[PDB]
This record gives C-alpha cells, structure tokens and sequence, in this order.
C-alpha cells in the first residue's frame, strides 16, 4: 500500500492571495495523481488528474504540479468559496490510496459576534422539555467561550454547542448554544442569560430574557 | 454502607502516566456525581473535575484538561482519574468524593485519598526501631522510630489501635530521598513493662507491615 | 475564575468561646457557597452547603451566613477537637474554586515540656547507624529550642526535628528531635544530652544518658 | 547563645517621615550592639556600633539607642533609597549573634502597572523553545494577578513569575511573567495575551500579539 | 583604596570541600581581624568566625567548628575559609569583612560575597534572548532581556555597560527544573531606541560567560 502524506493539516492565506499543499508518496507513482475538493456537507469534487490536468469546470486558479513522489496543488486568487478540505490521491498502484486531507483557512480581521437569544417555543413546552437557544453569528477568530446563567447560577450541563466551518462568504465563524431543561425546571426560574466571551471585547456580550 | 475505596499511594516516574482508582460500593453508582480534588503537600484544595457515571458527562477545571482524564467502569462501579506526563507539581493527594441527598438529609462521602509521588527513586521500606527508656514515675513514655522509607505515607498505631490516648505521631521529614518519622505513647507504669506495647507500622508502597514490640 | 479570599490565614480563640472566619468572593455567587473542615492527616469533611445549611452529622455549633460576596463561618463552643483548616468554596460558577484555608488555633496557658531521651536501640546498632531520640511532649507555646550535646559539646549536624500540630485534646504542642550518627562515632563518645529551652523556664530542661 | 529578638519582621512609614526598629537581647549585653543595613543583592553595610555610635559615612538620620537588653534603631527623613533589611547584632558574648532582620516598607498612593508583552525572539526559536514575556512595571500595592491566554484559552502551565522588591526610587513594585512553550506548540496558535488584574481598576489591562 | 576581593561563585559536589578566598589590598593585612559571615538564600546573617592574620588567632562559632577552617597567607595577603563535608545547608553567600578605626573615623569594608552552591548538577551558561517590542509607538519604549536556563547562581545584568541605570528593573531569578531564569527590563526615550544601540550585558562567573546582547528592532 502506497502512503500519501500531506504535510499540513491546515493551510492559511488571505482572500486574493495563493496557497499550496504538498503530497508525499511512499513509492514512485509517476504522474498518476489526482486532487479533490470537498466542501462541508457535499460529495468530493475532482479538481486535478494526471498531477497537472484539470477536470472540466475547474478554474485555472487550481494548478497541479509534480512528478514521482513530490506533488503540489496551488490555488491562486483564493476566495471564501474555496474553503474546503483538499485531498491528494494516487491511482498508479492498487489499492488506490488518498491523502489525509488539508483544510483551507483564511485570515481576516477580528469580528465581534452577533448574539441572539430565544426562549423555549410553546410547541416544545407541550412536550415537557424546554430548550433555550443562543446564536453567535459571524465572529473571528473561531475561539469563543459561552456560559449559561440561570438566575445568576452557571449551568454547564445539558448544553449542546455546535460550530460552523469558516463561512463561505465572509470567512467568519458561527456558534449555536442550546441549553435544554425540563419544563418544570424552566418554570422554576426567571432570568436566563447567554454570556459570550470573545477576544473582540474584554467584557462579555450578554443576551438575556426574564420569563416573568 | 456507602464507601469510596482508593489505594493509599502510587509511585510513578516523571513523564509517565498513572490511573487513580475510586471503587464505589453500597449505593447506586450511576446516580450521583463523582468529584475529584487535588491537594499538594502542605497546600490547599483544588477541584480537578467531576464525572456523572450514568453517561460519563464531565465538567473539567480548565487547568487540568490536558493533564487529567476522568472515566468510569459501570461493570465494576469504579471511577478512574488518569494523570499523564507527570511532573513534580503532580505529586499530591487525590481525593474522590460524592454527595448524596436522599430527600431528608445531605451526606458527603470521601475516599481516603491516593498519595501520588512523582519521583525517579525506587521504593524503600521503613526500618522500625523500638524506643525503650533507659534502665530505671507513675507514667512511662515509650516510643517508635520509623526511619528511612520512601515514598509517603506510613500508618502508625499502638496495640493495633487499642492504645490511642497519650499518643503523639510526628510528621515525617524528608532527608536524602528518604522519609523519617517517630511516634511516642505515654502509658501508666502499671501497664509497661507488665503488659506488651506494640508499634504497628504499615507502608503500603512496599507491602510492609511491621509490628515492633517495645521490650525493656 | 472566582477568587474566594479568606482574609485570615489563622483564626484564634479559646476553648468554649466562638470564632468566625470570613470569605470574600470576587463576584456575586448568590448563596452557592460551601464550607469544609480538614483535620490533619484526614480527608476533607463538608460542613455547610448553600451558604447556611449543615450537612448531616455537622453539629449546630457550625453556622454559615452571608449572601452575594460576603460569607462567614462561625464556630461556637469551640473545642480542641475543632482544630483543623477551614476552606470556603464557591460552586455558583465554573470552575469551582476553594479559598486558601484558615487554620484554627486555640489560646491556652503556658505548659512546660515533658522531655524523654532514648538511646539507640540495639537493633539499629546492627545496621551501622545510631539515632538518639528526644521527645518534648505537651508544651505551649510552640516556640522551643533543642540543643544536642555530645560529651558536653554542641552538635547540630544530623539533627532531624519534627513538630506536631496543636493537640486535639489539650491544645498543646509536641516535638521530636533525632540525632543520627554512625555506629563507630556513637561508640567514640559517652555522654549524650538533650537540652530543651522553653519560655516556661530560665534554665533548660536537661535529659542525658551515658553509653557506659 | 544570646538571642537577639527583632519583634517586627516589617516596619512601615511614609517618605520623609520616621521609623524605628526594636531589638531585645535575652541577656544583658551592655552597649556592645551593632546595626547593619543590607540592600537587595548588596553586601551588608554597618550603620551603628556601641549601640549609638555611627560608622563613617552614615548620616545622622540613623540614630541608635538603648542599653542592657533593649535597643532601638531610628531612621529620620526616610527616603526610598533607605529600602533595605536591618539587622541588630550583639558582640558582647560569644558566639556573636544577629537579629532576624526587619524589612523597611514604604507607604504611598496606589499606582496602575505599565504592561508590556514581548513575543519569542527569533534567536530562542532556533533552540526549539519559545518564551513570551510580560512586564508589569511600577504598580502599588504589590498584590497583582497575571493571566495568560492562548487563543482565548487560559494557560497556567509553564508560567514563571518574579516580583522585584519595593523600588528604591518611587517605592513601587514590578513583576515579570514568562510563558514558555515548545516551538511547535507555539506555532500551533496565533493569539497570545497577557491580562493584568490590579486593584487600581476593575477592567484588566490587556496586552496581546498575534503569530 | 582598601579592597576585599572574593570570587563570585563556586559550585561543589555534596560531600566535597571548598576553600573561599578573600584577597586584601590597600592596607596592613596583619593589623585587623578578618570576619566571615554566612547568609543562606532568603535568610538572615550568621557569624562563622574571625581570624587575626598576624598570628592566625581564631574565634569560631561552635556551630561551624568542624565545618569551617579559617587560614591566612601573609605572602599574598589572602584570607581563606575552608568548608568541608558539604551538604545542602552549606549553600549560601559567604562574606569576608573588616573593621578599621584609624583614630578619627570607624569604617567597615566588605567583600562582594561568594555564592556557594552545593549540588551534583553541572554548570550551564545562560541563554540571553533580546526582548524587542514588535512593529505593532509612544514617548517611551520598554526593552527587555531574558536570561534563561543557567546554573548556578548568580548572574549580573547591566545595560550599556552600566550607562543605562534609570528605568531598569532586574527581576530575582526563579529556579525551575534545576535551572535558573531571570529577566530585566529598561525603559528609554523613544528617541533613544531604535535610533541608538541598547545592549544587555550578562555575566555568569560560574561558567566564565560574558554575553552582550543588543536589542535589535
Ligand atoms: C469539590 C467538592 C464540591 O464542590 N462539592 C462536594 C462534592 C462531594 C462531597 C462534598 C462536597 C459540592 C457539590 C455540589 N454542591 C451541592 C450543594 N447543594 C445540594 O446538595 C442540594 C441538596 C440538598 C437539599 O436540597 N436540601 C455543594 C458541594
Ligand atoms: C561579624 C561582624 C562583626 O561582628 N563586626 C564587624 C566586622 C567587620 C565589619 C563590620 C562589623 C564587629 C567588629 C567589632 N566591632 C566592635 C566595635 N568596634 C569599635 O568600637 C572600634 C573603636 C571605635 C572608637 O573607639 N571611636 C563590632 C562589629
């Protein structure tokens, strides 16, 4: 089995600039190497075949080079739409083997998150449960800390956090935090607070509502 | 009876890893949060984290995230805290603890604590020497010298715990990678030397149990 | 993290009287504050939860009070058995943080030490070493000085000293002093003397034995 | 041995005012008592001999007094340059024995720290290690808290802290905090922040850099 | 000028012996008692003993009677204190000192003190790293110097060979993983740096190390 080792797990540039990802083969594969692009939630998309030839519909910004063991995929004029994980592959020897994958990252200025809080819907309250949802949209960098407070007491259980990948439009990140309680617990308290600690402010962003 | 069972001590080389065990019994293991607390020698208490054995949900002190890992084994009702890449700052006593509210009263239950020592030195069992007074009062003071052991701790009792009053057990002192402590007991002159007085010393790190009679 | 500041590292009183230890939270923690007692060599024991509620088995002499940022643990009818270190803790916010701990001390009248000296055991002499032990039991206050004299000559090399905490029965202190020599050097001298200097006497308490 | 007991481990006053140390001998030593001043990192400097006589170079701001068992060192018109530890000593009996020392402390108004952060030098990066340095200069009181953040995530491991003594010029304190990581661990993150918490403000002073 | 010269540091394995030297000059060596005092790191002063170089008469503290031996060499005007059977408790700074009354004034003269460190670890010279601000602007600029990973104590840090003294903070060393690390900062006018060179001078006598590290922009 031939191993395809991509040196970097992540490659970083700014919008408009260029990136390159390298792939190392354990044994010689000549030029029978392919490159693939896979956006979140989609099937892979073949970009390069024969190390340097492009599939139909692939822009010339994607350029492949290399022969033997060292191969390179270069993307010029990188845009937010190009955010994806990129794989190399050899079809010179069986079994066909892929690279581990390199995820593209984009540097950009800091951005404070837009925070929105939502009480439990009346529909869910009929089911006996109660989920409070907090949206934290379009921030950078991806590092962020969210705390839930119930009448001042912090709740670090029954919380479900989800992060989006880097946004395909403005290269920001977004977070969804959901605190789930039973309907009894929900009606046993009044103040529900979503606190967000981000680099963009030394003070936390606070969105709350009083059940009252 | 609700019980948390921890081993007395563990000796680990630097850079290695150790898995502290806390065996629960007498209650529904998956009904209460399992807490872990660290106490360095002479220092205060620090909260490492807690784990709910029902679904292994965890809350970690961010200071110990990469260092401590909490797991449970429901088939044996045992909680485990694994410490990795051990350094000198990890030499401490580690407690497991639970809190049970039964609808009437609230009770806390603690393990004895596991004395973790991060060192490259090997184990050394203690030498136990009797301290009998010189040849020839209404009360006589006897003693026991527990010298040259590693690591902590050791347990010292008199007559298997029957002698508790008039006992002074002194904290151990570290010298040349070896610990030394002493213990004294004061008993009536009608008790000694007429009756046997025995210094019981246990060093779990070396599987050592010595019963030293104080002979005139 | 919330800082639980116990202003005093030591709290003092007499037996039967009362003592109060305060604890200052850097942020409002409501009443989600707990108190712990830890006697020497023992596991910690929980005394108070929810700022003012006692765990089962905790005597009513232990009372808690306060709300928000100011909290107070009060021990009434203090006995020698209450000698321990007392920690405040906040569990309103994560991570859970303890105080630094306030050690309880008991004031009492002075007490001269009972001094006992012990020659090296014949069992130790077979190992090539020789330890002379001097117990100084049940004295107050804690400050005490021990001088080892070998044939009337002071010896401070090889002296291991250890002091206990305040005794849980009479609130006194005890000290153990061990002078360790080689077997050959112990047999090169005759008079071994333990001299105790304490504020309860202008003259030192002297205990000696002759190796003969 | 004769015990020289300096009751207070610290003495406090304000610049320009006065201060006094006491030292008590366990036995009568007459006037055969000396006083010494030691500044941090420097050799001891004799101030007084024979209980009340000054060595050459000692200003009359330093006055010694006392006989028998009780002795006192008084410093008048105290200035920041007088910040040091002060020892009494008896030379009437053998062995000669010193006091335990008394450190002069100067009171002053509160002062906010000046915070500077420094990335790992390119020279250290060639050694496989990486240290980020945070300076906290000229603050009062001494109680201060430093907090390191790596991509907003708190880091307490590998942190070495050092505080100076009270400053010989303005009687303030300074602190140095160094966060040391491996070169690869340093290269896996971008945001490195030093956060300072001091009683002079509720909002922490934040200094940070990227890459 | 009356001077007492001592070596800065001495590293010695446990159980070995060390002879501290105190070279006197500028006065009649055999006319004044030579005192020796010990100071453990962070602790107070302790009198070891005194020796009169005229006839080698000695007064010892009984605590150091078998540990410290005081001698003199009148041909070189040097006093020696020998410490034997070294343990961890012997790690300290050892000062030599004299007192001179000339009929008018009384003056004391002290050596710099010899930092004796008892351990089995070997010498490690310090790594000196410059602390430059970083391109990403006020009337003053703070520069720094990281003196990392040396053993044993001490080290001396000066700025521009001592020309820069105001605005300098040199921080006490901290022991970690058998190695010492300290830092030093200097605040100079923005017109001084980066226009003029600012140099951190580090000396570590236990390794014969002298490093001049410029703070390059
Ligand atoms: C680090 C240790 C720690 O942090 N803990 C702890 C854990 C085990 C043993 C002891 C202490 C805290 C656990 C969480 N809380 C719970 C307080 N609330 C109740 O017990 C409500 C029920 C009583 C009622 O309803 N009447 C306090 C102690
Ligand atoms: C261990 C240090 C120590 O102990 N010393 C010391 C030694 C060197 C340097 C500094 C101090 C003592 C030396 C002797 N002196 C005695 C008082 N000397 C006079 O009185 C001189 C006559 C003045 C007059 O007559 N006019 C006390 C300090």
């Amino acid at each position: 089995d031939i191993v395809m080792t991509q040196s970097q797990k992540f490659m970083s540039t700014s919008v408009g600039d260029r990136v390159s990802v390298t792939c190392k083969a354990s044994q010689n594969v000549g030029t029978n190497v392919a490159w693939y692009q896979q956006k979140p939630g989609q099937s892979p998309k073949a970009l390069i075949y024969s190390a340097s030839y492009r599939y139909s519909g692939v822009p010339d910004r994607f350029t492949g080079s290399g022969s033997g063991t060292d191969f390179t995929l270069t993307i010029s004029n990188v845009q937010s739409e190009d955010l994806a994980e990129y794989f190399c592959q050899q079809y010179n020897n069986y079994p066909l083997t892929f690279g581990a994958g390199t995820k593209l990252e984009l540097k950009r200025a800091d951005a404070a998150p837009t925070v929105s809080i939502f009480p439990p819907s009346s529909e869910q309250l009929t089911s006996g449960g109660a989920s409070v949802v907090c949206f934290l949209n379009n921030f950078y960098p991806k590092d962020i800390n969210v705390k839930w407070k119930i009448d001042g007491s912090e709740r670090q259980n029954g919380v479900l956090n989800s992060w989006t990948d880097q946004d395909s439009k403005d290269s920001t990140y977004s977070m969804s935090s959901t605190l789930t309680l039973t309907k009894d617990e929900y009606e046993r308290h009044n103040s529900y607070t979503c606190e967000a600690t981000h680099k963009t402010s030394t003070s936390p962003i606070v969105k709350s509502f009083n059940r009252n | 009876q609700v019980q948390l069972q921890q081993p007395g001590a563990e000796l680990v080389k630097p850079g290695a890893s150790v898995k502290v065990s806390c065996k629960a019994s007498g209650y529904t293991f998956t009904n209460y949060w399992m807490y872990w607390v660290k106490q360095r020698p002479g220092q205060g208490l620090e909260w490492i984290g807690r784990i709910h054995p029902s679904d292994s949900d965890t809350n970690y002190n961010q200071k110990f995230k990469g260092k401590a890992t909490l797991t449970v084994d429901k088939s044996s009702s045992t909680a485990y805290m694994q410490l990795s890449s051990l350094t000198s700052e990890d030499s401490a006593v580690y407690y497991c603890a639970i809190e049970i509210y039964d609808g009437y009263n609230t009770m806390d239950y603690w393990g004895q604590g596991t004395s973790v020592t991060v060192s490259s030195a090997k184990t050394t069992p203690p030498s136990v020497y009797p301290l009998a007074p010189g040849s020839a009062n209404s009360m006589v003071t006897l003693g026991c010298l527990v010298k040259g052991y590693f690591p902590e701790p050791v347990t010292v009792t008199w007559n298997s715990g029957s002698l508790s009053s008039g006992v002074h057990t002194f904290p151990a002192v570290l010298q040349s990678d070896l610990y030394t402590l002493s213990s004294s007991v004061t008993v009536p002159s009608s008790t000694w030397p007429s009756q046997t007085v025995t210094c019981n010393v246990a060093h779990p790190a070396s599987s050592t149990k010595v019963d030293k009679k104080i002979v005139p």
